[PDB]
């Protein structure tokens, strides 16, 4: 019997708001460590990784280990029946093909209950290639959302370039070109660099990876040349959320 | 049935006719005219193929059917016409495919259509489903047309409300009866004189043909030979019909084998289908649903804007 | 000569906003008791009774038992052209088949004077029965709308179980089964399930969404049911009268 309680359930709604437009079907891994997701998207580009650790979990129980399969869309659908102070109680059995979900209000007068079915699946897995990263940058989140949305209006790709002093994103489209640089802060931004590197990315999936903005206040971009870039967000004191995109050659 | 009737109504009281979708009839028990029905399919496994499919579609939409057969026919016009000069094989072959599907059936003492009406006006069934407006003449409150049409012919069912017809034409049932007769009954010869619309008017200020005749009398509008304008007016009133309460129809469960072993086998026909068919029939086991306000509150009347 | 005034006049906008999606027409019965409206629905499942007493008005002159008919959605489109603080005035001549609407302003500087023509009506009319309703529930309207809309994303028709301790709003759907339980809370946010004998009934949740269109229309919503009878939802139009929606039950 697996049981779990998260009293910041609104977070999980936004967590499902990370996926329900990006990937529709995935597999959920449950161990004593917590909840884990390592999925591939439909156009075979993004490596989507999500970690929630059970140190941040307020109430936990996991004897037998689970590897289930969920349509993430309808889970986001059934998660939207609770206000923004509520508690989610998850409970899944070692022999039953379900999730039993209890929306618990803090004022325990209106309590919602759902029983969602399961699907055993064969989604191919891909892990994290651990390497170094020659340039890391940490920036605020709404400004990056504004930047990626705006450069999606001029052209369909983005050429980024980082160096000793600042960073630059550029794009060229039908009505001309544009670029925006930022400078090293001496709310702020940081760069730790090893080489001035330039690469090319497709803004459609940056507009897909953007939607995890209100799960964090800041955002981390970690990158080198000839290897994919990591867009990284932090789930507060429980885990994190990575989107991996391989740059255009 | 009655001639040019549908048009007459359509042309002078459309408020009594509606073009509804087969689905809206979910939960309704209807009386059908097996005879005409069986015939419709023909115009030789058809007498049952349609008797099959159609009844499935009628079930699939929540409509609970009760096929009806005729008994000893009465004095119909062209009926006893050849007598002026002097089978049930593929018929009962149907009275079988039915109980083998768990579908009721009743042997009318004479004309089913009259019996159907008999039921309808007893709460025992919702409407009567035939192609002949007769039912209306016989006093039936609701008549449904096209409920036996092909799945193809995307024709919606046509409903008729007697109590709305009577409403507009401002005339009692009986008064309506005479109209049907002068419109073209299949029981007796009409009167070469009056026209569709014309026949109405007369009846409107002459609550009977008996009074209509003595009025217009020239050799310009002569009354038929052996005019039984009476005998008929009677049939449409008090026909020969099995009492409504006499029995309670109960839709049973279809017997896949016993039936499929008396269809695709004994009458040879694509198995794959008649199997998925019996399957579907078995699924749609019900129809009645959602009540009306009528069901609980007496109708007060009508508020009409000044 | 009909000539009537309403200072807090946002209620008329509020009732016809909850009237036009249900039905296309209305039988306006103006009596010396005030403004009334009994009218069926279009699907032959439901009914609206609006009663507006004269003592809930400001200034009144009724000389005729007028019985007129209004095409509702065009009247609502005209009512969309006036604010909610604005005073609503109606004028009517018993020979001139028109409605003269006068929208006064609270600052009186913007004057509106609209006119909608009349159409004839021969609407059906049935009487409601008066009986014992085995469960009468007083509820907040916003919470009620929130709950039934929360059930709208599960399935289509609702099953209700009305008993002593709690009340049970259950439903099925394409994602499975669900139900929410309520209890009494020990003036507007207070609830009360007054009960004699527990029942179970079937109703249409889409008609509950249609009935909760009058969510801002009262202090509290009342839900009155018994065995195999029309549910009457009540919105008590404050100091004015009341609007009651009947729903004939399901089988």
């Amino acid at each position: 019997m697996f049981e779990a309680r998260l009293v910041q359930g609104s977070i999980l709604k936004k967590v499902l708001e990370a996926l329900k437009d990006l990937i529709n079907e995935a597999c959920w891994d449950i161990s004593s460590s917590g909840v884990n997701l390592q999925s591939m998207d439909s156009s075979h580009v993004s490596l989507v990784q999500l970690t929630l650790r059970s140190e941040g979990f307020d109430t936990y129980r996991c004897d037998r280990n689970l590897a289930m399969g969920v349509n993430l869309t309808s889970m986001s659908k059934i998660l939207k029946c609770a206000g923004n102070e509520d508690i989610i109680t998850l409970r899944a059995e070692d022999n039953a093909d379900t999730l039993a979900l209890v929306f618990e209000a803090p004022n325990q007068e209106k309590v919602s209950d759902y029983e969602m079915k399961l699907m055993d699946l064969d989604v191919e897995q891909l892990g994290i290639p651990e390497q170094e990263y020659s340039c890391v940058v940490k920036m605020p989140s709404g400004e990056f959302a504004r930047i990626c949305r705006d450069l999606s209006h001029i052209g369909d790709a983005v050429v980024i370039s980082c160096a000793k002093d600042g960073v630059k994103f550029s794009a060229s489209g039908e009505l001309g070109n544009g670029n925006i640089k930022l400078s090293q802060t001496s709310e702020a931004v940081t760069i730790e660099m090893n080489e001035p590197v330039q690469l090319t990315f497709a803004l459609r999936y940056l507009n897909f990876f953007t939607k995890a903005t209100p799960l964090s206040s800041t955002v981390t971009l970690s990158m080198s040349a000839d290897v994919p870039l990591v867009v990284e967000y932090k789930i507060a004191d429980m885990g994190h959320l990575k989107y991996y995109l391989a740059p255009k050659i | 049935g009655i001639q040019g009737l549908a048009k007459l109504i359509a042309d002078v009281a459309p408020s009594a006719i509606r073009e509804n979708d087969i689905k809206s009839y979910f939960g309704r028990k209807v009386a059908i005219d097996a005879s005409m029905s069986i015939y419709q399919f023909l115009i030789t496994t058809s007498h049952l193929m349609g008797m099959f499919y159609r009844t499935i579609r009628m079930m699939e939409n929540g409509i609970k059917p009760v096929y009806v057969f005729d008994g000893k026919p009465p004095q119909l016009k062209s009926g006893e016409l050849a007598k002026r000069s002097e089978t049930k094989q593929h018929n009962d072959e149907c009275k079988h495919l039915l109980s083998l599907m768990g579908i009721p059936y009743l042997d009318a003492p004479s004309e089913a259509e009259a019996s159907c009406a008999a039921l309808v006006k007893a709460g025992k069934v919702y409407a009567a489903a035939t192609e002949d407006m007769a039912c209306l003449t016989f006093g039936s409150p609701v008549l449904m047309r096209h409920l036996t049409a092909s799945e193809a012919k995307k024709l919606p069912i046509q409903e008729f409300h007697l109590s709305r017809i009577l409403q507009e034409l401002g005339l009692n049932q009986e008064q309506f009866v005479d109209l049907c007769i002068l419109l073209g009954s299949d029981y007796c010869e009409s009167i070469r004189g009056i026209g569709p619309k014309r026949a109405v008017d007369l009846i409107q200020k002459h609550k009977s043909i008996e009074e209509i005749v003595r009025r217009l009398d020239p050799n310009k509008y002569p009354v038929p030979e052996n005019w039984l304008h009476k005998e008929a007016h009677q049939l449409f009133l008090e026909p020969e019909v099995l009492d409504p309460e006499s029995v309670e129809l109960k839709w049973s469960e279809p017997n896949e084998e016993e039936l499929i072993k008396f269809m695709c086998g004994e009458k040879q026909f694509s198995e794959e289908r008649i199997r998925s068919g019996v399957k579907r029939l078995s699924k749609s086991r019900q129809g009645s649903t959602q009540g009306r306000l009528d069901d609980f509150f007496k109708v007060t009347g009508s508020l009409s804007s000044a």
